[PDB]
């Protein structure tokens, strides 16, 4: 099991932020990570490609089409890797 | 021991108690602090530890894990004792045909496990394995001996013996003091790095008239 | 000869008893059959297979005639050979505290453990 | 005489969804202690001590990573076992929101452990299990496999048992396959769940779900090899169930091969693990190097915080269903509502419930739960004191907060800021406050309410007098008591009008260590004690065939009643709140004849309760053409009633409180405008009717009893036995421990005889058997408390004919005159 | 057990401070319950004819009855 | 590993589903496997012009599924 997704399960929890394959960006609290980084979020804001939002209050997103997420810098204090 | 430093009240009215049992010392010793005016320097002893239950084999015939007579057959019995959260079989589940109990080509036991056992709760130096060596006089063959609580029916003799032998551990115990201090002069190493002293190997006995004709 | 005819008669009895769910007579015939296990008349093994076919499927009935015969015949088996005290306790345990047994199998096995 | 970690902690705090409130509870010496300890070593590798007995309760605050990494902060409250000290576990019960209760797997549960679960499903906690001290099954006392299986079912099913008991809904049946209990050994670094398990099993094997594993582990399910396919019964191998084979063999099979064979077949089961091990570390003794084996191989701690965050309200979730009990309106518009939020915002009400003290000072440290809002250091609050309702507000004094603590075992670390859901140590509320506290905003009044004051289980029973050798430091002495009144739950104190200092304490070791610390450290005077002795009651045997009726000092008002004798059943349903007659008559009316064949109209004369809100006595109004005079009655009932609490609160023998009594007005000639005069000098009228009755036609005393439970060994029996008849015993029950060389007895013994009676129990027979007590119930003392005709000798020990009479003679002597 | 008895050292005191146990040591009472027991024979009897009837009028009557028919 | 998608939670609810393509479908969960491939009852397809068919009961194969959206509360 990978060092960064040790890290992924600890944002449980937390507000975190999501860009897909397509590139929608998807902000909210993390309730659930996978190992193969499936994602299940909660009271979602997105924001498509050409700009305009939107709310959710319950999604679910496959790993592999995830491009990135951005978690809290309440994380960043693993550093013996 | 010897004392440590050598009118009137109420609560010793004797119209105003109840005596249905006497307060007698083992009580006062128990809790200083509830049954004693003026404790002071008192230490305060409890202990409820556990009573361990080991239960000595008399051959090494059977094996070691073992239910034994002395133990009280559990024969726990309840109700319809219950039913589970019991995920029934005929859905599907399967163990994949390399996984197995976590060691199977070992045995439970074997001629060494319950010795080995025996050996978890003995007295100090016999329940280890490795330790330093400690000198020939440091090791009091007989305290635990005189450490024992009833010797029922011995002579007085003996009984006063036993309370001496006590006393003169506790005043020992007592009085312990750190070492606070080191200068470490070593007499022998100053005098083998003169002149004048040689070093050898004698039988016990040759040195020991030596020693005796020299002090003549 | 004759007493070995009398635990055959006895034995007859006994599978009687039991194999046609009569209370009375398998009843009686395990108490002729501990009566020899404990006068030094019938073998160990027997009464092991008594016990055994008592216990193999206990109910309040099987495990009772069990519970009868052990109340008079529990110190020839346990002195002469522990093995099987070993075996009815634990066999007792399992089948009555694993399988759904009322408060009649839990005071029989209760009787049993005292 | 923690950098960038405390912000991960304040945000962990912050998200108040991460969190997790957990009691640790048992028996004594069950392994608590050693738990919390091992612990914090594994987060941490950076009087009590003397006594090997915990008294007083402690917190630590840690942060545990579960069997899937997310970090988790709990809240744990280490507890004493000690059944004397119940105290301290009400406290951890209420500002926390679930139980770890921590049972001995070779003994199994006892007093205290059932004790607290009933005490733990009564204020409607989360309930886990964890069955401590298995290698005492193994190497100990040494089981075949198959039999630790039995014995561990059986400690579950029995407790099982138990807490179906004290807890009608079978919302929750425990068992291992809902992660309801762990097994474990705190000191050979091994606790474990089926979840936890089934996953090393996974992780270090190939890829097997460890779900579906985990669910087909405990409870009879077998396997059989070929099919590799788990079945209900139908292996004729005669094999042993999954939880053997599977759990259990591999553990004998790793500690018999760590203790037996250290030497030869080690190294290799060693490698057949996976576990590595220098050769300095393989010469270890067998203790070290087997816990050492055990940690390197179980892992840390996962079973438990698997257990717990998996079986925790979490206080968000949390606080709602707690509110109704803490609560003294749980939720009407406000404060309920606000609190069930548990944001950290605005309302900030917030509990303590402990004061430790700081060694070099008087002051202490509150310790509470922030229910709502955030506190802040400097933040000025106003308490809520233990009698202040909402229109009398003298009780809140006005303060501020010095610093803001939190906790690991005995370390404080200190922070700015603290939000809703956490505990904290407040530094500043000390001055005010007493056993309990409730802390609302300072300046910013909306409005607030008080949660009722801590209730325990027990009864404190035993008293002891206090006073100073020589008077003059008499002032000191008092600072002193107040101290001890602040650091113990349920201590009480009162000065007696003799003009004594009487302590109320629970055990004689209660009372020992509540005199050490009062001699020790809160104040240095020397100080004079008497002999225990305990706290009485009265009531009646039959009837008053006759009655005194007493009327007014200005003659207006005639009072006619009668006393009589309740049933046990009744009384202690109002001490149960069963009856709690904040229903309606009608509610009441249907309560009692449906029950107790009580009469209708006995329910509509039925006025009030007496001593207090729960008072085991009970008024009754039945004279029918009077009856109709509600002008005047319904006018007077008032002063009737404070007269009813009075008198029986201030005792008619000896200044004691009644129990299980009835009394029943039957003649109420009323003055005519029962005006002040009637009003004012009605009360004790009343009260000298109720003495009046009482002492009319049945005194009788009551005495407590204790419950006492005697391990010991197959031999000492008799001993035991022996002890308990010279000391008044009735032995009740005596029975085998299933799977242990022990016999546990249970006795009844008069608090009066229970004086030593541990310690001559411990050294007639040489430390082997050894007993807990508790108050269970009162009992006819068997002397006649009124006859002239019976003198006492005034040092030799009484003949049970006159107990009473002796009882109350010396107690009057020195209270009643 | 030095239960209060004895030396505190038998030191200088010519005596080996051995310590023994001694051996040979052996009318309103009755009118105001008939109003009870007029009481329920109104409310009972009001009762038992609610039981057949909460008219207020025939159970009035029924309770009328018993406490006049009893009194007498 | 082999390891099961965490969707019990949304068994038999209806899902909003956006499938690569910039395609996207709605209907009730009735089932999954390890590949996260769904099985989706009352299925209906929402056509780019705004419009939407009614297509069934249908299989979507979890290569294909970027993200779902739950139209209920789990
Ligand atoms: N054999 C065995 N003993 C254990 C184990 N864990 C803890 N102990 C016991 O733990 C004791 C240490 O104190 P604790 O019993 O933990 O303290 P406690 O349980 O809170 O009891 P109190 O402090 O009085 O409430 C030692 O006496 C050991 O007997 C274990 O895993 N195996
Ligand atoms: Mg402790």
């Amino acid at each position: 099991i990978g060092v960064p997704i040790k890290v992924l399960h600890e944002a449980e929890g937390h507000i975190v932020t999501c860009e897909t394959n397509t590139g929608e960006v998807y902000r909210g609290k993390l309730i659930e990570a996978e190992d193969n980084m499936n994602c299940q979020m909660s009271n979602i804001t997105v924001t498509y490609r050409d700009g305009r939002v939107a709310q959710l209050e319950q999604v679910y997103i496959r790993g592999s089409k995830i491009r990135f997420l951005i978690l809290p810098d309440m994380l960043k204090n693993m550093l013996k890797s | 021991f010897e004392p440590l430093v050598r009118d009137w009240n109420e609560f010793n009215d004797i119209n105003k108690i109840i005596i249905r049992q006497p307060i007698r010392t083992e009580y006062k010793i128990a809790f200083p602090y509830l049954y004693n005016n003026l404790p002071h320097h008192v230490h305060l002893t409890w202990y409820h530890t556990p009573n361990v239950v080991f239960i000595k084999t008399e051959d090494p015939d059977l094996p070691a894990f073992y239910f034994d007579p002395l133990i009280n057959p559990i024969s726990h019995r309840h109700s319809v004792k219950s039913q589970e959260p019991l995920p029934d079989d005929d859905e599907e589940f399967e163990l994949p045909e390399f996984v197995e109990p976590f060691l199977k080509d070992t045995p439970l036991y074997t001629d060494n496990t319950a010795n080995g056992i025996a050996l978890l709760w003995a007295p100090r130096p016999f329940n280890l394995r490795s330790g330093r060596t400690r000198r020939a006089l440091d090791i009091p063959l007989v305290k635990n001996w005189y450490r024992e609580h009833c010797p029922a029916g011995q002579p007085v003799k003996v009984r006063v013996s036993y309370q001496k032998l006590l006393k003169y551990y506790v005043l020992n115990a007592l009085k312990h003091r750190p070492p606070k201090a080191q200068k470490k002069r070593y007499l022998f190493r100053s005098f083998k790095a003169t002149k004048f002293f040689q070093s050898t190997k004698l039988d016990w006995v040759e040195v020991g008239l030596q020693v005796c004709r020299q002090g003549y | 000869q004759i007493g070995e005819l009398i635990l055959k008669r006895l034995i007859l009895n006994f599978r009687k008893g039991y194999r046609r769910n009569d209370k009375q007579l398998c009843l009686t015939a395990s108490k002729f059959v501990a009566h020899l296990i404990n006068q030094n008349v019938a073998h160990e093994v027997l009464c092991l297979e008594m016990l055994t076919l008592l216990l193999e499927r206990p109910t309040d009935d099987s495990v009772e005639v069990a519970i009868g015969f052990l109340k008079e015949c529990g110190l020839k088996l346990t002195q002469v050979s522990p093995r099987g005290i070993n075996a009815i306790f634990e066999r007792l345990r399992n089948i009555l505290h694993e399988s759904e047994i009322d408060k009649r199998v839990q005071y029989m096995i209760e009787v049993m453990f005292a | 005489t923690t950098v960038y970690e405390m912000d991960f902690l304040a945000d962990l705090m912050d998200n108040s969804e991460l969190i997790r409130n957990v009691t640790l509870c048992g028996h004594l010496h069950h392994g608590k202690t050693c738990f919390v300890d091992c612990l914090i070593e594994q987060t941490h590798p950076e009087t009590e001590q003397e006594r090997g007995v915990g008294i007083k309760s402690t917190p630590v605050t840690v942060v545990l990573p579960d069997t899937k990494g997310k970090s988790y902060l709990f809240n744990i409250m280490d507890t004493p076992g000690h059944v004397n000290f119940s105290d301290e576990v009400t406290a951890g019960l209420r500002i926390s929101d679930g139980v770890v209760l921590f049972i001995d797997a070779a003994e199994g549960v006892m007093l205290n452990t059932e004790r607290l679960i009933k005490h733990a499903v009564q204020e409607r906690l989360a309930v886990t299990v964890c069955i401590n001290k298995i290698d005492r099954l193994i190497l100990e006392l040494k089981l075949p496999p198959t039999d630790a299986y039995y014995k561990l079912r059986h400690i579950v099913d029995e407790v099982n048992g138990l807490i179906s008991m004290y807890s009608t809904d079978e919302n929750l049946i425990l068992s291992p396959l809902l992660g309801n209990v762990c097994f474990s050994s705190s000191q050979y670094s091994i606790c474990f769940t089926l979840g936890s398990f089934a996953k090393i099993y996974a992780d270090t094997f190939g890829d097997i779900n460890y779900q579906e594993f985990a669910k087909r582990l405990w409870g009879d399910i077998y396997f059989n090899p070929k099919t590799r396919k788990f079945t209900k019964k139908a292996p004729t191998s005669s094999s042993q169930r999954s939880f053997v084979e599977f759990i259990l063999e591999p553990l004998y099979k790793i500690l018999a091969q760590v203790v037996g064979d250290v030497d030869t077949s080690l190294p290799r089961t060693l490698d057949e693990l996976g576990i590595h091990l220098t050769k300095e570390e393989l010469k270890l003794n067998i203790r070290p190097l087997l816990r050492l084996v055990c940690k390197k191989f179980f892992g840390e701690f996962t079973g438990f915080v698997d257990m717990c965050v998996q079986h925790i309200p979490s206080p968000k979730v949390g606080a709602k269903p707690k509110i109704e009990h803490t609560y003294t309106g749980g939720v009407d518009s406000d404060l309920g509502e606000a609190m069930s939020d548990c944001d950290p915002d605005g309302p900030l009400m917030c509990h303590t419930t402990k004061m430790y003290s700081t060694d070099d000072g008087v002051q202490f440290h509150a310790f509470g739960r922030v229910l709502s809002g955030t506190i802040h250091a400097g933040q000025p609050v106003k308490v809520l004191g233990e009698n202040y309702t909402l229109e009398d507000e003298e009780d809140s004094q006005i303060c501020t907060v010095g610093r803001l603590w939190i906790s690991v075992a005995r370390y404080h670390i200190e922070v700015n800021r603290v939000p809703a859901g956490n505990w904290v140590l407040i530094e500043g509320v000390d001055q005010p406050i007493v056993k309990t506290a409730t802390i609302t905003e300072p300046r910013g009044n909306e409005e607030a309410q008080i949660f009722r004051p801590l209730k325990f289980n027990t009864t404190s029973v035993i008293k002891i007098a206090v006073e100073p050798v020589n008077p003059s430091e008499l002032p000191k002495m008092l600072d002193g008591l107040r101290k001890v009144n602040k650091s113990y739950p349920s201590l009480t104190t009162k000065v007696e009008e003799s003009g004594e200092h009487v302590i109320l304490g629970t055990g004689e070791l209660y009372l020992d260590c509540v005199m050490h610390d009062l001699r020790k450290m809160y104040s240095e005077i020397d100080i004079k004690v008497a002999d225990p002795v305990v706290t009485f009651c009265e009531t009646v045997v039959e009837t008053s065939s006759l009655k005194c009726f007493a009327e007014t000092p200005n003659k207006k008002n005639k009072i006619t009643m009668i006393a009589e004798p309740l049933e046990k059943g009744l009384a202690e349903d109002i001490e149960n709140e069963v009856v709690q007659i904040t229903w309606n008559r009608k509610k009441l009316g249907e309560f009692f004849q449906t029950k107790y064949d009580w009469d209708l109209l006995a329910a509509r004369s039925i006025w009030a309760f007496g001593p207090d809100a729960t008072g085991p006595n009970i008024l009754v109004d039945d004279t029918l053409p009077s009856e109709v005079d509600k002008a005047l009655l319904g006018s007077v009932k008032d002063s009737i009633v404070q007269g009813f609490q009075w008198g029986t609160r201030e005792g008619p023998l000896c200044d004691e409180l009644i129990r299980n009594v009835k009394f029943k007005i039957l003649d109420a000639v009323v003055a005519q405008e029962p005006l002040h005069r009637g009003g004012g000098q009605i009360i004790p009228t009343a009260r000298r009717v109720v003495y009046s009755a009482f002492l009319m036609a049945t005194p009788r005393l009551m005495e407590p009893y204790y419950f006492v439970e005697v391990q010991a060994p197959a031999d000492c029996v008799s001993a035991v036995y022996t002890v308990l008849a010279r000391r008044r015993g009735h032995v009740t029950q005596d029975a085998p421990i299933p799977g242990s060389p022990l016999y546990t007895i249970k006795a009844f013994i008069p608090a009066i005889d229970s004086f030593g009676f541990e310690t001559d129990l411990r050294t007639h027979t040489q430390g082997q058997a050894f007993s807990l007590s508790v108050f269970h119930h009162w009992q006819i003392v068997p002397g006649d408390p009124l006859d002239k005709s019976i003198v006492i000798r005034p040092l030799e020990p009484q003949p049970a004919p006159h107990l009473a009479r002796e009882f109350m003679i010396k107690t009057r002597r020195r209270k009643g005159l | 057990m030095y239960n209060g008895i004895g030396l505190p050292t038998p030191r200088g005191s010519g005596t080996n401070g051995y310590v023994q146990r001694n051996l040979s040591l052996v009318p309103d009472i009755l009118d105001h319950e008939r109003k009870r027991r007029v009481e329920l024979r109104c409310l009972e009897l009001e009762e038992m004819m609610e039981e057949q009837g909460y008219e207020e009028q025939q159970i009035q009557e029924k309770v009328a009855t018993f406490r006049l028919m009893l009194l007498e | 590993k082999a390891h099961p998608p965490e969707l019990k939670k949304f068994m038999d609810k209806k899902l909003s589903l956006k499938l690569n393509g910039g395609r996207h479908v709605q209907g009730i969960l009735r089932g999954f496997d390890p590949f996260m491939n769904l099985v989706i009852d009352e299925c209906v397809e929402m056509a780019t012009s705004g419009q939407q068919n009614n297509i069934g009961m249908v299989v979507i194969r979890g290569n294909s599924i970027i993200m779902l959206e739950a139209l209920e509360r789990v």
